[PDB]
């Protein structure tokens, strides 16, 4: 397509210069030029896709909750702010579905091992997830069970495949939690989750090489962060 | 808003 | 063009809206659709386009500076890093000549009062630096004279018409000086301009209302960074 | 890098 003339290779060293130059969106087209190769991508490969798509969808909502915001005010006791937001709501839409075609298309029918798997399909629930914060008309109810179906699949392969401190195991469990609170109106269900997970994994932690784990330890103070705000 | 990665 | 249908009003009203949102790429739009409807921006549309264009330009100069760091340490004792330093090279230069094409086809003959004028001057004296941090060929000298050329008539203008406490014209000082300490290899004159600048300021503190300049003691503050930085 | 505005 647009990346089709490079080397993968290319592709993946300018994803690594786009990460450490800040540039999301320019790292998310690399990224997504390398997955058309047909290609498996790599543990290291498949963090690329991830920070850089996570990243420029990141900047989209902030914005919309911005937006949502002054527009919510504007209407309590002219047509620019709804429009607006409903511009930014398109592309963020677009980022989503750009996403989920990827991963439908390449990654989630070719990855056989645990770990790439149990990684594209929080994937989908987070894209889901992200649509259903701006779905408004009868196709919410959808978009919030894709998330959940994708979620819950992803759970049912980590608690069989991967040991509870596994970082990918973690970060599911961290984001399945907050689709619970936020999403599914379930707040019951999303500190059962978070807790659960904080507790399986403290008990665990008695099996890992020292400096090995950063991850999974930042994972288990975004958990505890939230049982807190929760709690 | 809570934590997500 | 791109926002040739929509009134005037609405587009300094979604500017508004992306900068609160921080999408200052839509917001460096919006504002240059306004300025393409003809007429003469308010101070406060001024500062709109500025800070618009300044954050836009800021980021891919921040890019620009990494992978030019990147690049030098490769040729010390692939393509790749080049081919996208030239990427980014490219995206900055068309910004640039974006912003001077606005300034030059509308703003700055139509700014009869000093405050506009210098303003859009020192706008002009600004993105031809921008093109100087980068320029490497035979134009590189035309450049960085065409950005002092720029800076030395609002010099001339502020000097005469603006009190030494007018953001604007401190502004224009703190820039100008940076040109000759970082562009123009000419530190003395750096230091020399950013010194007279100060003490004649702080000499004027004493005719402003207390709550009035916060902008201008930001710069002045500014200014003392930058002497602090040099000496 | 030195400040400006
Ligand atoms: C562009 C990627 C770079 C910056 C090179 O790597 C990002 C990070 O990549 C890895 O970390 C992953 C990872 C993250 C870690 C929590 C970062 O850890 C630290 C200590 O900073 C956050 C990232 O967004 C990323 C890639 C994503 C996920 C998430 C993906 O869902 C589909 C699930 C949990 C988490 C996993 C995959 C993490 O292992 C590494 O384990 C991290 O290194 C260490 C020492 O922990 C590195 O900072
Ligand atoms: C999008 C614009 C918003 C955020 C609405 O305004 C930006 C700011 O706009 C004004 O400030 C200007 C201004 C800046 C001030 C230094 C900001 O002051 C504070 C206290 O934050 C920085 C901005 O980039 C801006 C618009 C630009 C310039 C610069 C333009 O060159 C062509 C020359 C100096 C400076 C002048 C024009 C400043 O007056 C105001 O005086 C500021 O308010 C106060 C209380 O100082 C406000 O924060
Ligand atoms: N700085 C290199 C990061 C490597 N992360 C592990 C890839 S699976
Ligand atoms: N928050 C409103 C900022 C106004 N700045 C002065 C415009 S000349």
């Amino acid at each position: 397509g647009a990346m089709g003339s490079m080397e993968r290779a290319s592709l993946i060293q300018k994803a690594k210069l786009a990460e450490q130059a800040e540039r999301y969106e320019d790292m998310a087209a690399f990224m997504k030029g390398a997955v058309e190769k047909g290609e498996e991508l790599s543990c290291e490969e498949r963090n690329l896709l991830s920070v850089a798509y996570k990243n420029v969808v990141g900047g989209q909502r902030a914005a919309w909750r911005v937006l949502s915001s002054i527009e919510q005010k504007s209407n309590e006791e002219g047509p620019e702010v709804r429009e607006y937001r409903e511009k930014v709501e398109t592309e963020l839409q677009g980022v989503c579905d750009t996403v989920l075609g990827l991963l439908d298309s390449h990654l989630i029918k070719e990855a056989g091992d645990a770990e790439s798997r149990v990684f594209y399909l929080k994937m989908k629930g987070d894209y889901y997830r992200y649509l259903a914060e701006v779905a408004t008309g009868d196709d919410k109810k959808r978009i919030i069970d894709s998330a959940r179906s994708a979620y819950q699949e992803a759970m049912d392969i980590s608690k069989k495949e991967m040991p509870p401190t596994n970082p990918i195991r973690l970060g599911l469990a961290l984001n399945f939690s907050v689709f619970h609170y936020e999403i599914a109106n379930s707040p019951e269900e999303a500190i059962s989750l978070a807790k659960t997970t904080f507790d399986e994994a403290m008990a665990d932690l008695h099996t890992l090489s020292e400096d090995s784990y950063k991850d999974s330890t930042l994972i288990m103070q975004l958990l505890r962060d939230n049982l807190t705000l929760w709690t | 808003f809570p934590a997500t990665v």
